[PDB]
This record gives structure tokens, C-alpha cells and sequence, in this order.
């Protein structure tokens, strides 16, 4: 009763300590990490959290994050339906933080460009041309803003051309750290509150 | 939430 | 190959008329503006290359141009056309806020006065329910901001539209404020074009 | 859409 | 904007309406309905739905509901984790309707007793014993009021004892309609409109 | 063998004091119904064989229990120890309803005396913080229930215990009432165990 | 747990 | 929510 209570208090501020240290780690590159506290996150989401809204859109970040970590590995599958590689998982989560953080077409756009572009490259980059042209299909826009990228990626498909400077121009690590970026910019830059009793008995200390 | 991690198979 | 030489001219030709769409806005030629908007427009289809620097005029070239279009409630610049221009504005400015890595505090004086021009300009025209629920969604988590939009919401309720707040508030000052934040974010360069052509105009 | 023009109209709710 | 609230309303019309007919068909045992009905759900709740937690619980149900009614099935996956039968995965269902619904161990227990009664026996008729046994053992209570069932069931998988009382008076019908009585009972009790709206101009018309 | 011999005897006696159980709550003779609902409680761990009458009377035991010690908010009858006795009295109405499939109409005017009870116990014992819970968690939904609500708010809020509302709450005649409507939804035949001893008083 | 008698005691809030 | 339906294999 009481002691889930208190349990509920305790874990939420572990989450948000994990969630702070694995958004550092991502800033930093240490991927490896950035796992390693994703699966301790992971392993708390059993427990009770209660409720707040702080902590879904802290967990709807963290998802996208996750498959965008895993992103040039196409044998992992964050879905039901095995089709699905991390990017296209990815582009999932984009989608319910846009409904769920209230989102304009406009502001989720650009990260949403960048999600597609990678998901098409990586597929194309390990000779997935017949996956890479229908992600390219389904979800590549169109707009008159993108169509010839559209068209040098579908044409890039056609002739198998891994050496075409879209595909060897793209940085799977500035994509990742953009957005990180984005992502970043619809959550408080608070400390969490271990961090900050850390930093405080930890100079109770010394000599 | 859902998965933050994934279920290893593709 | 001739077709790289399209991606350089294009930018040329992009960075100069944001000169002299910035020079007509600072101006309060926006009538000249909007032409000009509108030249860019049409360019951003072709191919521009990538350059952090078009990238970033551009975001403020859509800031300028929702703000110049803000008592135009009838104006749409978004999917949701529910989305009056000076709503659209504030979105452009937390692209900015993460595009450019600025810090909070760089931004949020800006923003407020965004907030505040879209919750008035809907109360001069009368869209009470508007006015309302754009204060809610944008002025109700900010205890920064407590007394201007408790000053607004009873201005709402009772439709004071001879309220001091809303017979004083003027448009212009906003356009020209906002002007100033955003072009404090850009480079101070003369475009190519516009010395080339003061230049031709040596000889000749 | 990094759209610097209006997309099209609103309908106000004026009166 | 205006069309995405209107469609989202009417959504949620589409929603409750069939909820509504899924709940008759289960209720009247004609499941093959219920799972049609289901899927028109399923299909449903890619759109916008927007907030209701009428919904929310609405969903909770059918959810629990449409695992119980391929219960008998142990073919099915319902989980990311193929491991799980469909009742195992009414049971998580159910935890996550304690938690959201704010339901005492109490009020949840009974339901619960069933579930994992009919998850062990279900296993057992199949000669899953190895399964019916790890079900047994990681969900099964060890209550002292339920101790003698657990213990039957324990040996009735060691004998491989299909014939024994327990197996043969078992009811999957009984069972999943007093599982609808459990999950019916939390919620309201009223006409969907577009059954009403169905009532009224159905007798416009005569002769 | 000897084996449901033993379930036949144990349903008997189950029967046999839970019709002493109701007789001695009936004559108020609480500290009677207490001890016999202790032997209940021992039974249940032993075989009964599954018969609706008597998972329908625990249930209604089961009720009364709470109901009885409804005023000692020392007790928890749950695994959730905050949870009084009475507000475990109203999960067990819920369990009810849904069990013996009773219409929303035949048990709604006693959830609300439970719920009534519940508040104004928790306000005679001092538990203001409790009593506004249970009001806002169970007496906040119901429209027909308005001005008790509000007015135990301001009680709650003034603490006081000297509001006529508070001071003329009769426990008794709420557990009778109660005792009264559960009665209602159970067979009235004598235990066959009581039958043979009247008997076994014949000869003797 | 049909449980007919109380588990255990409450912390009372009272004063 | 998440599913209502399965997703075939077990």
C-alpha cells in the first residue's frame, strides 16, 4: 500500500536518473553505454511508475532513440511484424510523439525527412534494394521539396549505385546526433534529482 | 510504454 | 556538370534576395517583401546543395514571413489550418531555438512576444474562442507570465476590446522587434550578387 | 514544406 | 484540423458501437462475429481516437476479451515473446486492467483464479504438460484456498491424468463468459449513439 | 473416498454457522457473529466442492465481516493496508453485483450507504485526509449524490464533528440496513444441521 | 483469499 | 492501445 507508494517515488527518480546518464551517453557516442542503461530503463518499466506525463514522453524519446541506436543493424526487431527494420520502427515512434506531444506536420517534418532518408540508405547500403525501394515508396514524401532525392535515391535502387555521392556522402553519426537533438528539444533540461543529492553528499567528502 | 529494446530476430 | 553550376547560382541568387528581403521588412516595405517571399519560394524547389547557412535563412525567412502575414487570420501556413500565422510563427521559432542550438534564455523573451501578438491580434479581430485557446495552450504553464494572461483572459470574457493592453499594443513594434532577434542570428555579409552589381555600376 | 508562403486559407470565427 | 476532430468523433462513434455488438456476439457465444467485429477494431485504432479513458478501458477489455476467445488455440501469439499462449497473455492483460482501472487484489483475484486455472488446463488437455507445469508454477498462488487445486493440477501433470474430474469438468464456455461478467462489470451500461440514431430512423420508415 | 464424505460435512457446517453468523449480527450480538466468523474462516481452506449457495453466502460473509469492524480503521482486510474496512465492504457490493448478476438499480442505494459510512467513520475517528479521499474517489461521480458531498467537504474541511450530519450517523442502523438488503439475496431454508439437532432434542 | 476476517492492522491517521 | 488481434505464430 504505502510501501508502493514509496516504491512508485523511488523509481520514477531511477528512471529519470537512467534517462539523463543514457541521453549523455548518446551526446557522447558511447552507444554501447547508452544500451546498457536503455536495458536497465527497460527492466523498470515492469514496476510501478504511476503517472506522470513526464515520463511517457521521457519513454516515447528513449524508444525512438533506442531504434535509432540499433539503426544500421537490420536483423534486430523492435516489432511484432519481423518487416519492420529499426529505422522504419523508429519512424513509428516519431509518428505516436507527434500525436502524443502535440505536434505540428511542420515541426515533426524535418526530423521525420532525416528518419526516412537513413531508413532507405542503410537498406541500401546492404544491397536491400527490393526493401529499400518500397520504405522509399510508402513513406518518402513527394512534396516537390524532396522529389529529387526521391528520384536520385530511386534511381540509385535502379542501378545499384552504392558509389553515388548520396550514399557515400551520408553520416550515419550526424543523423543520430541531429535527432538526438530534436528529440531532446520537447523535454526540461532539470536535473534529476539523484544526480543532484549525488553531487552533494558526494562533497560531504574529503581528503 | 512498450520496448525500449529490441527482440533480437529479423 | 552544367548542373552543379544551377546549385551555386541558386544560392547566389537565394542570399540576395533575403538581403533585400530583410532591407524591405526593416523597412516596412512588406508589401515588397512578400514579393520577394514570394521569388524564394519558387527557388526552393531547385537544387540549393546543402550549406548550414541557407539552411538557417531560411527558417528565418519563415519566421519574417508568418510574422508579416500575422493579422491575416484568414492566412494558412499549415496542414492544420486551424494554425493562425503567428501560431505557425511560434513553431518556426522552436525550430530555430534547436536548429541553431540556441539556449532558452535566448529565446524565450522572443517567444513570449509571439505568444502575446497571436493572443491580441485574435482579440482585435474578435475570435474570442481562439484568443482563448491559444493563451491556454501557450501562456498557462509559464508563472512568468501570470498577470498578462489573466489581464487577457478577463479581457476575453468581457470583450474589452478598449482595454489599454489592446488599444496600445502595436503590430508594427512586434514585426520590427522580432526582426531584430532573428537577424541578430545571421551573418552581417553582402550577398555576391548585390556587389557584382555595384561593381557593374562603376564602368558603366 | 519548408514553406515561406501561405499554403491557402482559414476560416476565421470572427462574427 | 477541423475534418481530423470531426473524423475523430465520428471514430470513436465507429469505436463504442462495435465494442458494443463484439460484447452481444461474445455474450451470445457466436465468436466468430466477435472475432470480425475485432478486427474491424483493430483496424480502427490506427485512426485518430483521440482522448476518451472510456476508450482506453473499452480497449483494455476487447483486448482481454480477444485473447480469452483464441484461448484454446495455442497456436496464437499475441506477444512480441512467442512463449506466451494467449491466456498467459490474458493474465498480462489483466495485470495492466488492475493497474489502470485502480482494481484491489480482491476484486481482481477472482478473475485472475480463472484465467490461470484455464491456462494450466488447457496446456494439460493438449499434453503440454512441460508448459501447463512453468505456467503452474510461476503464476499459480500456493493460497491455502487454492492450494488443493494447484496440487491436484500438479499431479494430474505428473500422472498425464487427462481423465481426471478437474480436466473433464472444465468449461471453456462457463469460463469465458464469466470472464465477460468480470470485465463487463467495469463498464457503463449505455446505448452507443449510432445504435440509437439506428433505433430512431429505422422506424421512419413502415409498410 | 471418505474424501467427499468430508466435502458433504464440511458445506453443512458452513451453512450451519453462517445462519448462526446472520442470527447473531441481526441481535447485535457482534461479538457472537465475530467468533463464529472465525470458524468460517478456518473452513475455507478445507475441500467444499464448488456450490453456487456458498460462494454466494462468503460473499455476503465476507461483507458483513467488513461491515462489522467497519468502525476499527485499524483493521485491513486487504493486501492494499490503506484501505479501510469499509472501503472494502464496497469493493465486496461490486463482487457481488457482478456475481449474483444484480442490476445497477437493486445496488446502488446500499453502495451508497456504505459509501456514506465510510466517509463519516473516517470523520468521527479524525481521519479527515482519508475521508476526503474516499469522498473524492467514490463520491465524485455521482450527481444524485451532490449536496452530502459538499456538505461533508465543508465538514471535512471545518472538522465538524458537531455538523447534526455527524452526530446523528447511527452505525447500528446502518449494519442492519445492510444486513437487510444482503438477506434479501439469499435462500431463507433452515441449515439441515440445525434440523437434526431440534430433532436430536425431541427424544433426549 | 475469500478472506472472511481481517490480514492485519491499518496505520490510523487520525491524530 | 496495442492489439487486439494475434499475429499467427506460436
Amino acid at each position: 500500500a504505502g510501501e508502493a507508494r514509496l516504491e512508485e517515488a523511488v523509481n520514477r527518480w531511477v528512471l529519470k536518473f537512467y534517462f539523463h546518464e543514457a541521453l549523455r551517453a548518446f551526446r557522447g557516442s558511447r552507444y554501447g553505454d547508452f544500451r546498457q542503461i536503455r536495458d536497465i530503463m527497460q527492466a523498470l518499466l515492469v514496476r510501478p511508475l504511476g503517472k506522470e506525463h513526464t515520463v511517457s514522453r521521457l519513454l516515447r524519446v528513449m524508444q525512438c532513440l533506442s531504434r535509432i541506436e540499433e539503426g544500421e543493424n537490420l536483423d534486430c526487431s523492435f516489432d511484432m511484424e519481423a518487416e519492420l527494420t529499426p529505422l522504419e520502427s523508429a519512424i513509428n515512434v516519431l509518428e505516436m510523439i507527434k500525436t502524443e506531444f502535440t505536434l505540428t506536420e511542420a515541426v515533426v517534418e524535418s526530423s521525420r525527412k532525416l528518419v526516412k532518408e537513413a531508413a532507405v540508405i542503410i537498406c541500401i547500403k546492404n544491397k536491400e534494394f527490393e526493401k529499400a525501394s518500397k520504405i522509399l515508396k510508402k513513406h518518402m514524401s513527394k512534396d516537390p521539396t524532396t522529389q529529387k532525392l526521391r528520384n536520385d535515391l530511386l534511381n540509385i535502387i535502379r542501378e545499384k549505385n552504392l558509389a553515388h555521392p548520396v550514399i557515400q556522402n551520408f553520416s550515419y553519426e550526424t543523423f543520430q546526433q541531429k535527432m538526438l537533438r530534436f528529440l531532446e528539444s520537447h523535454l526540461d533540461d532539470a536535473e534529476p534529482y539523484l544526480l543532484t543529492m549525488a553531487k552533494k553528499a558526494l562533497k560531504s567528502e574529503s581528503a | 510504454s512498450f520496448n525500449l529494446a529490441p527482440l533480437g530476430r529479423r
